[PDB]
């Protein structure tokens, strides 16, 4: 991606695939809760990542 | 041995709901045979108030050792880094630079580093080459 | 950032060898076994995933003439040559990684293809290399890891060489002080530590496994477990953290809603 | 092996190793859809990439420039 | 008694399972590369 | 299948691919590590620059 | 129709609690330090940084004026 | 309960923490010989309060086995992957057995 | 028309074989299919279409 | 290939093996699937219950204590071995 | 030829649905045809009026001007002025399009007493809709609590187990707070003699008097949106309110409260919106934070739906009030996308579980994608789309409220950014428990997702796709309607 915005697609998705993958064997708990730990755990950083990029639209008026 | 987690009442008196002592069923044995074998519960079993946090699907809760040596540990370990740290600073036993840091041409590349003038030359410049 | 990129492009291929030759090694064996407790004598009868291991253990702790030590060794070396507070004191703490990088890498090797057989002997004359789809993956990496450092460091960490997407500021531009600046013995350290200190760690294994049965010093017991459980984060991350979040939804739920 | 009630549950993905008796005749079917599309990606891509670094001409830039001063 | 198990733990430490045939190969191709390496250098004289 | 009680496990015997693939794999890592070691260990230990020569 | 769901007499019991909580809740000392600090104290929190910043926080396109590097290395010999 | 030695619910009992003992210092020790010194002397450690009659002394030497065995845990035991704890328990459960009920949703 | 112009002779012998046919005995004619298809969808079309090329 | 499944010829030709090799076996004590074994092979409480860590161990299974105590005889043992999808 | 067609058309189609049903209702003891699978031709002929609806805005759409400032299709009828700009245009079509939603949501999961229903629903419908379109205080203040009539009956009648509670929750909660809003548009029609939209954004009223009429005026709405500490009557109507009461509340009625605020606080009480801002962004992003937290200890599977839509609304109140068009704009945009995904979750729960099992508690539900898999990815798209992952319109709006709360308020603007965890937290610990470890034992296999709720789940996730991935459908439209809300002087 040429901006941060679309780089925030992949990241975002790049959990979701992450997640689908780690409970990939949804019938096993571990795994289970296993991929919610990673999904919620990048979704903290998903948080900051929104914040940065708010600011860099505040400051620049742009994410490019 | 094991212990309940944090924030889980002794006492409650919700009216006529039964009042049972509180058990984490994540530390029931897996090799009886359960009606809920997942869940290691049996049908029609009561259920404490706040069960959602004694299941299962309650975060998995770790009882190796109490939460206060776990702390003192861990304390301890970066209080470690902390002294060896702090001890090298204030003994000051860290190498000095071998050489004078990098210097450039150009008033130290000011022109080139968006510095408009001589103004500001001191705003945008790196270390100024003195020796031409 | 030239560094760190090198070094990522670079243990991007023996790192995905390691855990393809480890998911080999689970296969191979019948009771697809993971803990390295229960393994012991593989080296024999899978060495194709053995030899897979070696290699990418060999390019992971910096041996030189390998991808990762012309990708790592130059990472640690510029901890020094920053010549700063900071920089000395994760020196350190890279030079001890580093160390620890080689013995784990020797204590894994070693428990999984060198130590004495654990698991049963019904294990053995059923223990067989797997076929060639999964290898190919692994072979096609194992070369990338041997040669592949070599080809691509002037693209890279090359003195001059036009990367103007990683914007380096010229006051923070200490590849001149890390090249020439450093002390010889700091050059070979690392390596010293890693082959050197690995080598105890092998031969303490062999013929004195006595001294790791650190079940009976109490200190030790303590030092293990603390390490064992991983610094305790687990425990105070769900145990305090995630509790106590969960609780101020109940007393928000209780004593609000 | 196993039983998997496959009489009803017919998931997009398969559902526990499922391959249809026309396996052959869609994978063709497939290969041939995948193909096209590759081709008509690589059509669009080509018909509309573009080099940023050489849309403008550096005296252009200039211009751009002393006149912004 | 001493160790019931010494007929049963004799076969980890027999055969395969010797110290020296364990070790035996620890270092894949050490000497093939010396041989190549040893060639190499009198084709490069 | 028959198993054989009170009989120690003998050398495998792999097949000859995974033992001649496995030989090579290691014999190109040490031949390439020798070959650096010969054109690059002043540099590697600083006792030497490269352009010196 | 097939009363597809086994239910439990537990689980019923256990659901019907949670939904009527508020029968049995009891304004006391604990439940008064908590709204208290849920609707008085953090609001507060809050109030107080929301107006103390009120207008105060220009970053839209905020400049540097000051220089980031140093100029001149003094050693520590 | 009162303990009863000699019995059968006693010997349950102690055999109980007999594999608690061996599977405790099978996870410690991770060579055979090694764990073969320890399992004897495990054993020597047991049949030599094989002959005690008293019940009150039985107590407090089940309270002491029960203490070192949770000093001694290892914090990251040996399971079997398939078993309770493992690696490949509930991997891909076979779905249940059941046939579908209708509903005119 | 039959639901209008039918006199209660005629209706009620339809209700009583209905009830009883339905009990001799998925999901699907349920009436809906035909309005949603022919009104809704081409309407969700005319808006899409509204959306692009206005 | 994995294991060429699991029948109990080939796990009997495994528990029989863990009995000739323990030497607080009963002198003679000839060992068939009928046979014990605190009459028939001549074990107290503690020696049965190494044979049945060796037993778990061999199969890389583990057996819980309320099923171990219902395992007195060799052919118990069989046909409990028998019955575990995880035997290997 | 908008109000008065809309009207009109629906008035006929009350007047045609219970002349064919009560005919024959004198003590004849008749079966008649109409009758006949549970009244299928009289649910048709109302599914088919909802979906003429529709096309009665689209015929006034082909001739809206994005680039005219000011209302258009302004017209008189029944002594009060109709139009229509930006904002409202869209807000309109959402509404009318949930209409054929609702009513097919509960096409054969009534006990009976469908025409009522259909009749309630198509009412409601056209009411809300209408509210989208007045030009005064006085005609918003009637459309607004003239809904409060049919659904209250509509939750008495066709309501779960505590269905009269909720009535008494709906009916009191809206009814008290929208009197303090009459109170403000009385004082309106006293010192100005009139309620007219663009009478009143010209004046200037005292500053302790606009103090006041944004008191009144906010409460009405802040029960509406809903916002804390007045949110409680939420939870409890969805909870126990018909899946098309719900749909419709969740997707419409919510979204009053912020075309309220456009219309009633910005544009009358500017100088007072920019004083109470700091109060309303306290308050919503303690709504925001204190709801996420309590759904993590709901069991109630409708009731963790009911409050996540509290939170939601809690960041288009937030975006709402930012002084700057970005979160204008994001406010509106999420609106929309939660007017979609809201309902959706709402079906997939009280519509396809509550369908075959009739029980809301949690506990009785796990590993559904062994013998439900079009039913779970579904909920795990939904879920996606409802905690703010890109490429849906949920994203857009979030990201650019929250982006324009920072350039509102720096600082504690900032805290808007922590819907992004919390609004995963609990969402997906819910669709995490529903797909994850094996199916629950205390279910019998049944049928999978319908063609009916496969066609209710798809046509309200492609509009979410669709904003999510090319918003500027609706930014476009917005633009110029959305600048004129905003007051600053820059010198
Ligand atoms: C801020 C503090 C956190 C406040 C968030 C609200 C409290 C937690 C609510 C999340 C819902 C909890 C849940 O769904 O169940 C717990 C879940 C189970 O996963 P787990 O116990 O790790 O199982 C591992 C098995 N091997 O475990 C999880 O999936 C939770 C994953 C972690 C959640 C991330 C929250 C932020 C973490 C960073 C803060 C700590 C920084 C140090
Ligand atoms: C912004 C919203 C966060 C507001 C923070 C409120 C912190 C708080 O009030 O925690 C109270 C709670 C102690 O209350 P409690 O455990 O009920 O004491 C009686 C025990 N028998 O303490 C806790 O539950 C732990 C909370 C720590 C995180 C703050
Ligand atoms: C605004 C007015 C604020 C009034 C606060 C009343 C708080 C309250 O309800 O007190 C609790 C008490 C019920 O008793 P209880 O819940 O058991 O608490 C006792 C703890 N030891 O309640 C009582 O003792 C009964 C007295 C209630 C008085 C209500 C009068 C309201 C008049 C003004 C309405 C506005
Ligand atoms: C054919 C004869 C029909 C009556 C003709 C007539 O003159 O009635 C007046 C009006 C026609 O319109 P017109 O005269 O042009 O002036 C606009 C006033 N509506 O026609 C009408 O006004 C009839 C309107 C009847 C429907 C009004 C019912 C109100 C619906 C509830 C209110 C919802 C909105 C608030
Ligand atoms: C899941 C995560 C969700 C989000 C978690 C919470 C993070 C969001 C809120 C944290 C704040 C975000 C960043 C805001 C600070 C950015 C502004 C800044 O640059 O700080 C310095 C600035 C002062 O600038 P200065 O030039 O020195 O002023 C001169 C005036 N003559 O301005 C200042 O003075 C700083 C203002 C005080 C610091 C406020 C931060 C505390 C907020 C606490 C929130 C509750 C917890
Ligand atoms: C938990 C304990 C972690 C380690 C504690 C470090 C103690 C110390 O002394 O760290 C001091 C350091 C170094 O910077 P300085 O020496 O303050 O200034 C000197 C500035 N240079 C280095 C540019 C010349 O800064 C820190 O603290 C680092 C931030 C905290 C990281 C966590
Ligand atoms: C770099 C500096 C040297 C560190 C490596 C020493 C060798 C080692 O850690 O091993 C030595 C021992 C045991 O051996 P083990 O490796 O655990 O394997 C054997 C596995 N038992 C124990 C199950 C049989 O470990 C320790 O309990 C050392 C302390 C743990 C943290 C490591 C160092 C922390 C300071
Ligand atoms: C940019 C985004 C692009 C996404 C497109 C990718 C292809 C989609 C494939 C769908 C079919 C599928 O896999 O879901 C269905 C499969 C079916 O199970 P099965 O493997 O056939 O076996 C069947 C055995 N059961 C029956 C025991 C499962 O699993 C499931 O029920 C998993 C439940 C969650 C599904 C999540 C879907 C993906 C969410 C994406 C969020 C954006
Ligand atoms: C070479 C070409 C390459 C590209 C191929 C493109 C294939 C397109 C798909 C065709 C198959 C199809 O639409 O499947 C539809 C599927 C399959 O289930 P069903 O049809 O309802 O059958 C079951 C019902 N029964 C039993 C009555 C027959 O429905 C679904 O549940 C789809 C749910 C949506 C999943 C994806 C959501 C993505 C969201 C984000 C988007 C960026
Ligand atoms: C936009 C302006 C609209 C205003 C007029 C609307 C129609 C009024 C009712 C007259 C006809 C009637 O009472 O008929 C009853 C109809 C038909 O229902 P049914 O199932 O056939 O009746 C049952 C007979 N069975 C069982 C034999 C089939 O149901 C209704 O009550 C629907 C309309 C009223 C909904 C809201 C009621 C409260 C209104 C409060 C206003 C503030
Ligand atoms: C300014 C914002 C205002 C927002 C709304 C104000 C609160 C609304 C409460 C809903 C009541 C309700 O629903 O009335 C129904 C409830 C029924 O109670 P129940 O749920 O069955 O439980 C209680 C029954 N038991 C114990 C048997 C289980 O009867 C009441 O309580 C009757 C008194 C209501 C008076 C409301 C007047 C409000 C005045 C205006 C504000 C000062």
């Amino acid at each position: 991606g040429d901006n941060y915005l679309i780089l925030f697609v992949g990241w975002e998705f790049i959990g979701v695939a992450s997640y689908l993958l780690i409970s990939f064997w949804f019938t096993r708990f571990n795994a289970v809760k296993s991929g919610l730990s990673a999904l919620l755990i990048n979704r903290f950083g998903d948080a900051l990542l929104v914040l940065g990029l708010s600011y860099l639209v505040l400051v620049t008026g742009s994410v490019n | 041995k094991s212990f309940l987690p944090h924030f889980i009442p002794k006492n409650y008196s919700y009216g006529d709901y039964p009042r049972l002592k509180p058990e984490n069923l994540q530390k029931r044995d897996p090799y009886l045979k359960y009606d809920d074998q997942a869940n290691k519960r049996n049908f029609n079993e009561p259920l404490h108030p706040q069960q959602d946090d004694l299941d299962m699907w309650a975060p998995d809760h770790f009882d190796f050792v109490q939460d206060s040596i776990a702390l003192k540990w861990f304390g301890t370990f970066f209080g470690v880094l902390a002294v060896f740290s702090s001890v090298i600073y204030i003994g000051g036993l860290y190498p000095e630079k071998p050489a004078n840091p990098r210097n450039y041409p150009f008033s130290g590349l000011a022109k080139d580093l968006g510095a408009s003038s001589e103004e500001d030359t001191l705003l945008y410049a790196a270390k100024i080459d003195k020796s031409i | 950032y030239n560094l760190a990129l090198f070094h990522l492009i670079c243990h991007s291929f023996f790192k995905a060898l390691l855990f393809m030759s480890a998911g080999s090694v689970i296969h191979s064996i019948i009771s697809e076994y993971q803990d390295i407790r229960m393994y012991g004598g593989f080296r024999q009868f899978i060495p194709l995933a053995y030899t897979c291991i070696f290699i990418a253990s060999l390019s992971l702790m910096a041996i030189p003439g390998l991808t990762g030590f012309y990708s790592k060794d130059i990472i640690i070396e510029s901890m020094y040559g920053e010549y700063t507070f900071s920089g000395f004191i994760i020196y350190w703490f890279a030079l001890i990684s580093a160390t620890c990088t080689s013995l784990y890498s020797i204590r894994l090797i070693y428990y999984t293809f060198l130590n004495n057989p654990n698991s049963p002997k019904y294990i053995y004359i059923n223990l067989k290399e797997n076929d060639i789809v999964l290898i190919t993956p692994m072979i096609i990496l194992t070369i990338l890891s041997i040669f592949g450092g070599y080809l691509l460091r002037d693209i890279y960490l090359g003195m001059g060489s036009p990367f103007n997407e990683l914007f380096i500021h010229p006051n923070n531009l200490s590849l001149i002080e890390t090249e020439f600046s450093l002390p010889s013995i700091l050059k070979v350290l690392p390596l010293i530590t890693g082959l050197g200190g690995g080598l105890i760690l092998l031969l303490i294994y062999e013929f004195n496994y006595s001294l790791f049965l650190v079940y009976n010093n109490k200190n030790l017991s303590k030092l293990y477990s603390f390490f064992n459980q991983k610094i305790m984060f687990d425990q105070l991350l769900n145990n305090l953290i995630l509790r106590s979040g969960l609780n101020i939804g109940w007393l928000l739920n209780v004593h609000i809603d | 092996h196993h039983i998997h009630t496959p009489s009803y549950i017919k998931p997009p993905t398969g559902g526990w190793n499922f391959t249809p008796a026309n396996w052959k005749q869609n994978t063709v079917l497939v290969l041939v859809g995948f193909t096209a599309c590759c081709v008509g990606l690589y059509k669009l891509g080509e018909a509309g990439s573009y080099n940023p670094k050489l849309k403008y001409k550096e005296e252009e830039l200039s211009r751009w420039n002393q006149s912004a001063k | 008694a001493g160790n019931p198990w010494k007929r049963r733990d004799a076969w980890r430490s027999q055969g395969a399972f010797t110290r020296a045939n364990r070790f035996r190969g620890a270092l894949p191709g050490f000497f093939w590369g010396l041989g190549a390496f040893g060639v190499y250098c009198v084709y490069e004289k | 299948f028959k198993y054989v009680r009170g009989a120690i496990v003998p050398k495998p015997k792999v097949h000859p691919g995974y033992v001649i693939t496995s030989k090579f794999l290691g014999g190109l890592m040490w031949f390439w590590i020798f070959y650096r070691a010969k054109q690059d260990y002043p540099v590697w230990f600083g006792l030497k620059h490269p352009w010196e020569h | 129709g097939p009363h597809l769901l086994r239910e439990d007499a537990s689980f019923q019991r256990y659901g019907q609690l949670r939904d009527n909580l508020a029968t049995y809740w009891k304004f006391n000392r604990k439940a008064a330090r908590n709204v208290f600090i849920f609707l008085v104290a953090v609001p507060a929190g809050l109030g107080y940084l929301a107006y103390n910043y009120e207008g105060k926080t220009p970053f839209v396109g905020k400049r540097r004026t000051e220089p980031i590097f140093e100029q001149d290395y003094v050693p520590r010999k | 309960k009162a303990v009863v030695p000699f019995s059968e619910a006693n010997k349950k009992y102690v055999s109980s923490l007999y594999r608690k003992s061996l599977r405790t210092a099978h996870d410690w020790i991770n060579k055979t010989e090694f764990y073969r010194v320890k399992a004897s002397e495990i054993r020597s450690r047991f049949d030599a309060n094989k002959h005690i009659n008293d019940p009150n002394e039985l107590k407090v030497i089940f309270k002491e086995t029960e203490a070192l065995l949770e000093d001694y845990a290892h914090p990251d035991p040996i399971i079997p992957p398939c078993r309770p704890g493992g690696s490949k328990f509930e991997r891909n459960i076979p779905p249940r057995v059941e046939a579908r009920i209708p509903i005119d949703v | 028309t039959d639901y209008l112009f039918q006199n209660a002779a005629n209706q009620a012998l339809y209700v009583d074989n209905e009830a009883d046919l339905k009990e001799l005995d998925e999901n699907e004619n349920e009436g809906w299919e035909k309005i949603m298809y022919v009104g809704f969808v081409p309407t969700m079309i005319l808006i899409f279409a509204i959306v692009l090329f206005k | 290939s994995s294991t060429p499944s699991l029948t109990k010829e080939i796990i009997y030709d495994r528990i029989v093996e863990i009995l000739e090799s323990y030497d607080n076996v009963k002198q003679g004590s000839t060992i068939s699937p009928a046979a014990s074994f605190s009459k028939d092979l001549g074990l107290d409480s503690l020696d049965t219950v190494e044979v049945l860590l060796e037993l778990e161990n061999e199969f890389s299974i583990l057996i819980p204590d309320n099923e171990a105590d219902e395992i007195k005889t060799v052919q118990q043992a069989v046909d409990y071995i028998a019955a575990q999808e995880d035997s290997i | 030829m908008l109000v008065q067609n809309l009207i009109i058309f629906n008035i006929i189609g009350i007047v045609l649905l219970v002349l064919l049903n009560n005919n024959n209702n004198g003590i004849l003891n008749k079966k008649s045809l109409l009758t006949i699978k549970n009244e299928l031709k009289l649910k048709q002929i109302g599914l088919i009026i909802s979906i003429i609806n529709i096309l009665i805005i689209i015929e006034n759409w082909i001739g809206f001007n994005s680039n005219y400032y000011g209302f258009q299709n302004i017209e008189r009828f029944l002594n009060i002025y109709w139009g229509i700009d930006g904002i409202s245009l869209l807000l309109v079509l959402l509404t009318l399009i949930l209409g054929p939603i609702a009513i097919l949501s509960n096409w054969k999961n009534l006990k009976g007493y469908y025409t009522y229903y259909v009749i309630s629903i198509n009412m409601l419908v056209i009411l809300m809709a209408l509210n989208f379109i007045c030009l005064d205080l006085v005609s918003f203040y009637i459309l607004f609590e003239s809904t409060l009539a049919p659904l209250f009956l509509l939750i008495g009648i066709y309501g779960a187990n505590n269905k009269n509670k909720a009535a008494y929750y709906v009916l009191i909660y809206t009814l008290a707070s929208s009197l303090f809003m009459l109170l403000s548009i009385v004082i309106y029609y006293i010192i100005i003699n009139s309620t007219d939209y663009i009478y009143i954004n010209n004046i200037i009223l005292s500053i302790n008097l606009q103090s006041l009429l944004f008191i009144g005026i906010i409460i009405g709405i802040a029960v509406k949106t809903p916002l804390m500490p007045v949110h409680t009557w939420l939870p409890t109507v969805h909870s126990e309110s018909p899946l098309g009461g719900s749909i419709l509340l969740a997707g419409v009625i919510l979204k009053l409260a912020i075309y309220g605020v456009i219309r009633l606080l910005l544009p009358n009480l500017s100088e007072i919106s920019m004083m109470f801002t700091p109060i309303i962004y306290i308050i919503s992003i303690l709504t925001l934070i204190y709801s996420s937290l309590i759904t993590l200890k709901q069991t109630d599977l409708k009731v963790i739906i009911a409050y996540s839509s509290i939170s939601h609304l809690a960041v288009c109140m937030i975006g709402i009030f930012a002084n700057n068009l970005i979160g204008i704009n994001g406010s509106l945009i999420l609106c929309l996308a939660h007017g979609f995904v809201s309902p959706a979750l709402f079906i997939l729960v009280g519509g396809i579980l509550y369908d075959r099992y009739h029980n809301r508690l949690i506990n009785y539900y796990q590993g559904l994608s062994t013998f439900m898999p079009i039913f779970s990815i579904y909920l795990v798209v939904f879920s996606f789309c409802n905690t703010g992952t890109p490429l849906s319109g949920n994203f857009v709006g979030e990201f650019l409220s929250i982006t324009g709360a920072v350039i509102r308020h720096p600082i504690i603007g900032s805290l808007t950014a922590a819907s992004v965890l919390l609004s995963a937290c609990y969402q997906m610990k819910l669709t995490n428990r529903l797909t994850g470890s094996v199916f629950s034992q205390y279910l019998h296999i049944t049928n999978d997702v319908t063609n009916r709720e496969i066609f209710l789940l798809n046509w309200l996730l492609i509009p979410t796709i669709i904003i999510g991935i090319y918003p500027s459908f609706v930014t476009n439209i917005l633009n110029l309607a959305s600048s004129t809300l905003i007051y600053s002087v820059l010198i």
